RNA sequence: GCUUGAGUCUCGUAGAGGGGGGUAGAAUUCCAGGUGUAGCGGUGAAAUGCGUAGAGAUCUGGAGGAAUACCGGUGGCGAAGGCGGCCCCCUGGACGAAGACUGACGCUCAGGUGCGAAAGCGUGGGGAGCAAACAGGAUUAGAUACCCUGGUAGUCCACGCCGUAAACGAUGUCGACUUGGAGGUUGUGCCCUUGAGGCGUGGCUUCCGGAGCUAACGCGUUAAGUCGACCGCCUGGGGAGUACGGCCGCAAGGUUAAAACUCAAAUGAAUUGACGGGGGCCCGCACAAGCGGUGGAGCAUGUGGUUUAAUUCGAUGCAACGCG
């Protein structure tokens, strides 16, 4: 949100922005509440992440590599 | 994995606000439990005594103002 | 083409002083295949060149491409949604030869007389930079620099 | 024309519009342009290179006010935000620092 | 009479469990004030609507309003529906260790009772943003739809009514037994906390899999495995969860629940082709760049159609039209 940066800089890297605030809790209110998707979505993320991490834990495998 | 309230006995309180400190970022948002540990009974405790602290003007709520 | 990563081919060199890049010249001024004529019209439009200019034949063609020698150019590259044009700089071997061909292309119109009275004012009038090529370059310049945001 | 010695430039960034606007630092508007005034009647309205040349139409016409170092204060969501305070750079003016003065709503609803 | 069932007390633990009362943080709106300018708004594109009265927007001040982005996690609680700052009060349920007490008080339940998503109904209020219905504007041969701009009920508090959901792990409740792994969450015992650890015992829950089961998919120690107790439902599809009747409700309607007639099918998860204005990868002058053409004019040839008594016959979207 608040950066100064000091005056030999020449260039903006807000990095901090886009960490925390700029998109992930901006391109999400302009429209549909939805009044359950958040809920289906994170247990789809989730689930993801859960069989993802299951896969990791077993991808150790020949592979012909 | 680190976290001072694991073996943390007299359990984390608002009016210490140099260790209260160090669980919120630059903008006032809390820290979360998957980056320092702080299991979720502290976790909660924590989070009471964050925003018990926000309402005494101990901690900012946040830099806009 | 799609996957085929061949590259350029070797073509001979000029039967004159030895130079690559007007023997491109002369390839690219052939129309119907006819390369004895362009070799000629090539040959008597640089001797003109160089009674009225001063200069050898190969260095008076070497100052006169560069006032036609693009820096960037535009081109189609559309990334999911809007079709924007978008700047870029060309290679060099497609740089002179785009120029060599604004050249040739300033020179089938704007007739006077014969094709090598035409090469020869088209290439006295980019020794000055005031003619038809200088132009074309001016408008692909004129495609930048005020579409060069999008990058 | 008051010969003032800083100012503030609040921007205001959003899906709608994305205006440049200085005022002092009491808070008086000193002069600004749109991005639609800029040109672009339409469909670019709604792009970055609409806000850089809305900061370009503001960084003039103020000259007589003598501004040389600027608070930024970006305001909104939409997809500006960030390339038109570089177009606060190139056109000769300091940054001090870019911060935002909205909260959200203390208690509101939003629809779709 | 007895205690391994069930129940009570003692010490604690966790929770978005509920009810009531209040306080606070990532911004569209309205009004007022300073400023200053030509357009604003959306889409694939475009318009309605707003605007030189000075719009959308710039900072400050004020107004109200139902609600918790980060924490946040197939994480937790509740019988279910459902419930997510915080503070105060009341209160239920769940679980763990050593115990103490009653002694089968236990399980299920027709009828009955209570709770019960959202939509809706009645009265007293609030009305900011959206939003059925409605208006205007776009697309289309047509659009009373998908797209946009506005906008009423409603989304909302107090008290009632309605009792319907794809109320779904589509798997009723209780008890017992049955290889296992990876986890998450929450207690406790023990060991050297000898270093962010190690060994076990309880509850809830996610995924994968052994035997077994199932039409299959799959379930698989919270089973759809093997059993015991009880309740509810079914005998093909349409008719139809419709009509008549009874009851409840202010209404909308809900519960229970047929018959006549038609058909020999309906349906069930899974596999292989086809397809997705579904993706990933790969290829072809298929697209990009460029050259030369057709379609603008005239001549050769064929077809469609017209006329004639014949304008022989076949081919007649790429895959017919200088074809046989």
């Amino acid at each position: 949100i608040k950066v100064r940066e000091n005056e030999p800089f020449d260039v903006a890297l807000r990095r901090f922005k886009r960490s925390c605030e700029k998109a992930g809790v901006l391109a999400e209110v302009r429209r549909r509440e939805f009044y359950e998707k958040p809920t289906t979505e994170r247990k789809r993320a989730k689930a993801s992440a859960v069989k993802r991490h299951a896969k990791k834990l077993a991808r150790e495998n020949a592979r012909r590599t | 994995f680190c976290r001072f309230t694991a073996e943390g006995v007299q359990e984390i309180d608002y009016k210490d606000i140099a260790t209260l400190k160090n669980y919120i970022t630059e903008s006032g948002k809390i820290v979360p439990s998957r980056i320092t540990g702080t299991r979720a009974k502290y976790q909660r405790q924590l989070a009471r005594a964050i925003k018990r602290a926000r309402y005494l003007s101990l901690l900012p709520y946040t830099d806009r103002h | 083409p799609r996957r085929r990563v061949i590259g350029q081919r070797k073509i001979l060199p000029d039967p004159k002083f030895g130079s690559e890049l007007l023997a491109k010249f002369v390839n690219i001024l052939m129309v119907d295949g006819k390369k004895s004529t362009a070799e000629s019209i090539v040959y008597s439009a640089l001797e003109t060149l160089a009674q009225r200019s001063g200069k050898s034949e190969l260095e008076a063609f070497e100052v006169a491409l560069e006032n036609v020698r693009p820096t960037v150019e535009v081109k189609s590259r559309r990334v999911g949604g809007s079709t924007y044009q978008v700047p870029v700089e060309v290679r060099p071997v497609r740089r002179n030869a785009l120029a060599m061909r604004w050249i040739v292309e300033a020179a089938r119109k704007r007739g006077d007389k014969s094709m090598a009275l035409r090469l020869a004012n088209e290439l006295s009038d980019a020794a000055e930079n005031k003619g038809t090529a200088v132009k074309k370059r001016e408008d692909v310049h004129r495609m930048a620099e005020a579409n060069k945001a999008f990058a | 024309r008051k010969q003032v010695s800083d100012g503030v430039a609040h921007i205001h960034a959003s899906f709608n519009n994305t205006i440049v606007t200085i005022t002092d630092r009491q808070g008086n508007a000193l002069g600004w342009a749109t991005a639609g005034g800029s040109g672009f009647r339409g469909s670019r309205k709604s792009t970055p290179f609409a806000a850089q040349v809305a900061a370009e139409r503001c960084a003039d016409a103020v000259k007589e006010y003598g501004i040389k170092n600027l608070e930024v204060m970006v305001k909104g969501p939409g997809p500006g935000r960030e390339s038109t305070i570089r177009a606060l750079n190139a056109a000769g003016f300091r940054i001090t620092n870019i911060t935002d003065v909205t909260p959200i709503p203390h208690n509101g609803c939003r629809p779709p």
